[PDB]
């Protein structure tokens, strides 16, 4: 007969051919230092991100977050090579393409300046995967001069395969 | 559930010679090989998906049986992780092989 | 001979077996009283949003809306439970996960003060379901004193399974 | 023995029975003129746009661009007829509803008025699809008199079947 | 072209007993099991997707037969609608059994 | 791999007159058909989807062998490309039916 392969399942006790419950969902968390980089700053947070994968997408689950001051512009490095959760491979976060951006998304920024939180949109752009190490530029958004940066949960996703 | 193992576990080999790292693994239906590399603090990605990395991609070769390099320095002396993952994450194995580059 | 089971089917005229075509569309409207929640303010307004079930994902799509004035935060509840399309049910809404938030899309807005309308946004992100009722979390964005809030259409999805 | 039919695919080497890998991703490119319209300002720009098929989804990837002035308001079209990349039909970018918006995103602008450039931001909702005819309407969002627009690059998709 | 019924679509049974309330169905390759209780405006989550809420997890057992109570209370009066549905929602089912807790 | 012709690659019909465009295709597991017309610089869709556009659902009708037409005239003259695309665009085919209204 023939065989399956996941998301491919063939269930025993029914002959039932289906696709796996699994495949719509798949939890795991990176834990390591958010690079932040820039040529004139850089600076490392240590965050602690959970990962959902949805079929052919990969979600990244961004945490409420209080971060040292940014440029108007921006980088920001995931080096997945070290961190992932348990059965989590470095390649599990490899994207189906090279297309630049492969997705954008806002984030709700607080600029802590004085004793003034300035609410800002920042723009964020999922643009490299290089071995192993995600390249999220944040093309601008809203600014103003501050010490500090409150960022408010957020979430991004692009597409991978498995 | 599954086996991941390397038939030499620990290898010496003199410097600019070939090496290959052997990764042996049974009870997968469909697998996924990752190799990373651990020398005192850095962690190196050199196989992920079955596929080479660009910084190891001109000295190195992927088969289910290991990889193999084309030569070995100074630098290349450390610990190479293998680890074997089922597709859908159901199932998976580690295994660690010391290079000794002399 | 296996049978199947939904998305994999059996096209008994060809020898078929394909994924279904619904599985990347199926419509529903969920008809209530969405529920905006904070400790010193709290109102309901009357809206019918369209639901559309892609693959492994529930989109939610807001129509444009007036409602009362709003806090800088808030909670956005919505009760599954009645109010469901025919041939839809209150498990028809929950999510494949509990990582919080699931996904975070912004609204835009407009702060109806004086006779003025002052543009701004909103984060919302999707975090609880509990028996039937979803939260969606207004994290803040722009804001500014208002007698009314008008909501330019939106979107937001979070991962399920059927 | 039944058939298979994409994305569900027969591997006669292995008597595997699997779902595409291609099915999370497949790569286009439509080179045409982005037309911008509202009743007292209509003009087209030259862009060249990256599409994406992940899964029963089409992302549109926008480069960044600049672009003469916009109203308040405004739509975007997408004349899908021609300008599509090698073995891509104009079918291939049909929506999978007729819900209105099938999604919405935030792009990031810079209103250009002066020797200024102001950050905003606008809101993006996919529309309709007339023969060919995609329409995303700019709800609106922050404004201000400008001269010329800079759009930093953004993401949209919508749900779609092959 | 399927079928959703109840054997006794009116039960009456003494405060502080156990009941079972019976959803009989046929026709489904792959069903899904839903039951909602109402009582005058108020309408209340029991079971979902072939799972019991929280808010009656304690006391509610569930079957594709139907849905047993452990005990009941004058609270627990009313109207329980059980929907059957068919994956991908072709296909879908209705029927209420009314509870009388005496 | 696959194969995509016409049987009258040039078509020649008086005006007010009916006219069957014929695309003739196989090879295909599953096939998707476009029509499109090109009458100097304008291109117009017909056909997308094994589906008519709005702009020509009032007298055209879609056949795996072809498009047929109530009528025509000085108007429809021109270019009629028809594309055959297999589901996940591994494999697709051209050809174009020239139509000369008289």
């Amino acid at each position: 007969l023939p065989t399956y392969r996941y998301p491919l399942e063939l269930d025993t006790a029914n002959n039932r051919v289906q696709v796996a419950d699994r495949f719509g969902m798949r939890t795991g968390t990176w834990t390591g230092q958010l690079q932040y980089q820039h040529p004139q700053l850089s600076w490392r947070a240590n965050v602690t991100l959970n990962l959902m994968k949805v079929d052919d997408w990969l979600v990244l689950s961004f945490s409420q977050m209080t971060t040292n001051s940014i440029m108007a512009d921006g980088k920001f490095v995931i080096n997945f090579v070290s961190g992932l959760s348990s059965g989590w491979q470095t390649g599990d976060t490899e994207p189906s393409s090279t297309i630049d951006p492969l997705s954008t998304t806002f984030a709700a920024v607080q600029f802590l300046n004085n004793g003034q939180r300035i609410d800002a949109f920042r723009i964020m752009g999922v643009s490299e995967w290089t071995d192993g190490e995600l390249e999220i530029k944040n093309y601008g958004g809203t600014y103003t001069g501050h010490t500090q940066v409150y960022w408010a949960p957020w979430t991004i996703m692009y597409p991978c395969n498995v | 559930s599954v086996t991941v193992h390397s038939s030499e576990p620990e290898v010496r080999i003199p410097e600019n010679n070939p090496v290959k790292l052997s990764c042996a693994y049974s009870g997968f239906s469909s697998p996924r090989v990752e190799w990373k590399f651990d020398q005192g603090d850095t962690t190196r990605l050199v196989c992920y998906n079955n596929k080479i990395t660009a910084s190891y991609e001109d000295r190195v070769t992927f088969l289910p049986t290991g990889i193999t390099f084309k030569s070995v320095t100074r630098e290349d002396t450390g610990t190479y992780t293998c680890m074997v993952s089922e597709e859908g994450g159901n199932s998976y194995g580690e295994v660690k092989v010391k290079l000794i580059v002399l």
